[PDB]
């Protein structure tokens, strides 16, 4: 009933949403990863909304999303400063990585009152590494 | 008949005027469209160079006959029409009564889809305070009748009318017209019978346009020979 | 208290230019706030002036009253409305349409303001 | 010109543009539904940035919206959670259903600082809970 | 590190990526405008990051900006309030605008507070003024292909345009409406499918004509039938005064005369000349049209 | 929105005073600020001037934009850069080096403010 | 730093109104405050002029130094000291009593302030 939990539920569900919207212009195969990521921010709006009284996400899902962030690291061969949207697919995973850098700030200003929800924090920090790493294979996979 | 043709449909207008009366320079541009089998037309002229010195309705005359309605029993003397897509010479004199006088020479064919008229006039002899550099004409105008003559020597034609424009002090200021056309190709041409065009003008104002402007609808019908 | 006044060329006045700096003079002396050789007023008559973007021909007066800062919000708002008043009575018209009259009030700062007399 | 107006008239107008986006992927009888929506959020964007000198919508609206989500809340048979996006076009109106409920937070500082928009804040709360209903319509229509 | 900058840099990198959702909707000349836009917010983020030690934009950018606005805000002819995403791409355009006005309101936040980012915030403000004529130019250039596929009397080509979102009530620079040309090149199902949208019936343009007047002259007894079926003005009048039935006598078509007799037209009427058109048809010489108009006074 | 441009003598420019006055009332008004027929401009050319303690021969411009208060930081920015781009494109040049170009932005008080039409 | 001198019609200047701009140059220039070049100054010469409203005939000289803020009251008060002592020695008399002299120091804002160098 805080305004800091109310504001931190707020944009977990706009995040969730931008992910359904961004999960139909993929192929099958990242189709099943993104659909693995909207299971994992719908428990961390529990862990949130109760203000702890409820589980959130194990530690088992942050080590299940840097075993991706270190397959793909190697498929993508970074480069100098890339303008966002280099295709319409690749466009729509930077707009998803942007909202949850957004929702990174808000879940952050909980743990900084309240002190729960420091293990989601570090789901939406590794979250926003993965979206950034999905959305330049798409364009290599284009070119 | 090829000239005819030419005007079965809504055709494309194009007006240029390059003018100078008493010794003020002045350019109009015209756009629209025309329907002759109906002889209804519109047009927008802009002055390109400012304010005009003269009254629009003055420029009226000299701002295409060949939209003219000639109904089927009159085909047979449409000269206008015949001289297309080469076109016709118009040449006027406007004397206007109790001031200066319009010399003018347009040449109206056709470049590309588009029907063009465009014109060189000089005026002279016009008083200060007159009607005309003194702009005191109503923005409007009145029916008349054009009558024309066959010119068999030009091959071409001759017409003579009187224009009467209302005055804003309630008076009417005459202006004497006397026209000559002929071809600009070498090609045959319809020569026809004495008869005349009755027209009817009506002028407006666009109100989205802040520059010097005449918006223009005209209907044009030919007649003075008796139907069977 | 400095009074600048600006008007443009085609402005016509009921009065001379020089009568009308008496009369605002002696509206901003009646308020009690200033003294009596402290008021000083110039009028400038421009020259090359536009008003708006439309082709329409206007005028327009404009007068800046700069006072030294210390004084409430009232007695401010009663300078600015006692020479309006002054000024759109002297304007006879200008131009193809209404006058504007204007009056702006803006406060000098008091510390750093020098003064001496010769 | 206070913090808070300006919040709240800047949300509301990103609220508008986003249901300008998504009535282009609905049918023809829920077009018509959206295109009368935006009419009243911009009636209620005028209540908000004059702070009530202006009269924004009346009780005529909200008794609008009302009959609409008693209409189709029999056609949705309500199930478990069901994660956002199912279709194309019902994750569409899934992002706008989010930003309606940020919006809603914003016009209900302005309420809790001003004491105006009352009335409009229980607007927005019925509209919200609308396009709730239009996202699991047309996730049935496609089924 | 603190609050401000991170807000700050959070939205202006939520704004770049939607112009860059944004730019594959657009042609080709709109989209090199939309790929410099997008190198100028990558300049800012560095200006806003660093907290001024580093060099954001010249003022030359912000000049670069009111340069096109002054050039699309002529094409723009302003009108009443209407509602964002006219079209689809047009859509586009209308969300990176409200997402611009809200980095507009943090970068302003690190300027009353670390007084850097002011000609940063002043690009913002150029930005979203632009971003709003791009949004309503495209919807412009999406209603004039309406014209110009009326005249061209396309049957799929007008619903495929019409599905796009075009609107119906596009004019001209003379002012005709698409109804207005689909009712006088003669095609009847766009005459159809136009009113079916919600075509304003008695538009004016600046002759003052009526679709009915052009539809009477140009002698198409169907546009006339469904054009009165549908709420037309039996006695319109345009800038001369000619009602339908003037120019219905005035062109020699008597089934169209006998359209408008149905509907209850005014006999008794005149022009700013004075001639009824029972006058307009004695002043042509045909019989039947002088003795139909004449028995119905 | 009341506009002063000052000029030197020796300060040549594109064009005419006047028409210099066209195009930055068109500058403003495209802002969306400031009403049409609010927008009200002066030109004026300077006689005695002198820049700088050097003995080299130089010419400068600058122009004065009074805007009524109640307008953030960000907009008053844009309308200084959106006139001295407008200004320095109607300089030529003058004296023996660069022209200086420069626009400043006040702000008048709301509240005491007196504006009347005749 | 923008310096606007005016001065009445009647007021007889010591020295041309050209030398009293050198010298009032170089006491802005040394207080180190000002760049070399950035300092701009202007002399104008009123015609239509009243002060106070008793007939006696007086003549008055004026001076608004204009310099971006960011400067403590110290240095403000400074210049127009600095300056006054300046105008006060070029002042010979006029009028038919004591001239006055006086300095406003205003404040432009740094963050709206657009200059360019064509």
């Amino acid at each position: 009933k805080d305004s800091p939990i109310i504001e931190a539920n707020g944009t977990l569900d706009e995040l969730t949403s931008f992910i359904g919207e961004a999960k139909h212009y993929v192929d099958e195969e990242m189709k099943g990863i993104l659909e693995e990521i909207q299971n994992d921010i719908y428990k961390i709006m529990g862990e949130i909304g109760s203000k702890g009284k409820i589980e959130g996400i194990s530690e088992e899902r942050i080590a299940w999303l840097l075993k991706l962030i270190l397959r793909y690291m190697e498929m993508v061969n970074l480069k100098s400063f890339v303008l966002p949207g280099g295709t319409l697919e690749s466009a729509k995973l930077d707009v998803c990585r942007t909202i949850a850098r957004r929702a990174l700030r808000k879940v952050l200003t909980v743990t900084r009152e309240f002190g729960i929800g420091a293990e989601a924090a570090a789901y939406l920090l590794a979250l926003s590494d993965l979206l950034f790493l999905l959305a330049r294979v798409i364009e290599i996979e284009q070119g | 008949s090829k000239g005819e043709e030419l005007f079965t449909g809504v055709v494309p207008i194009l007006v240029e005027l390059d003018g100078d009366v008493n010794g003020h320079k002045f350019s109009v541009r015209g756009e629209g469209e025309g329907d002759a089998t109906n002889g209804k037309l519109t047009l927008k002229f802009i002055c390109t160079t400012g304010k005009l010195p003269v009254p629009w309705p003055t420029l009226v005359t000299t701002l295409v006959q060949c939209f003219s309605r000639y109904p089927d029993h009159m085909k047979r003397h449409d000269f206008f029409k015949s001289a297309m897509p080469e076109g016709y010479v118009q040449e006027r004199t406007i004397s206007f009564k109790d001031d200066g006088t319009y010399k003018t020479r347009a040449e109206v064919k056709f470049e590309g889809d588009t029907l063009v008229n465009r014109i060189e006039l000089k005026g002279i002899d016009f008083k200060e305070d007159g009607n005309i550099l003194g702009h005191k004409l109503e923005y409007n105008f009145n029916s008349h009748n054009v009558y024309i003559t066959a010119d068999k020597q030009k091959n071409g034609i001759k017409a003579n009318f009187k224009i009467r424009h209302n005055v804003e002090d309630g008076s009417v200021q005459l202006a004497d017209h006397y026209q000559q056309n002929t071809p600009i190709g070498d090609g045959p041409v319809l020569l026809p019978d004495n008869h005349y065009l009755s027209t009817q003008s009506a002028l407006s104002k666009d109100p989205n346009e802040k520059r010097d402007h005449m918006v223009l609808l005209e209907f044009v019908t030919a007649a003075g020979i008796t139907h069977h | 208290p400095h009074l600048v006044i600006e008007a443009t060329a085609n402005l016509r006045l009921e009065t001379s230019p020089g009568e009308l700096l008496e009369q605002a003079n002696k509206a901003l002396f009646a308020s009690g706030q200033f003294g009596e050789a402290d008021i000083k007023s110039r009028f400038v008559t421009l020259e090359a002036y536009r008003q708006g973007t439309a082709a329409v021909e206007r005028a327009y007066l404009h007068a800046c009253l700069s006072i030294l800062d210390g004084r409430d919000i009232a007695t401010r708002t009663l300078l600015g409305a006692s020479l309006c008043a002054v000024l759109a009575e002297a304007v006879a018209g200008g131009g193809e349409e209404g006058v504007q009259v204007s009056v702006e009030v803006r406060e000098m700062e008091r510390l750093s303001y020098a003064k001496r007399v010769v």
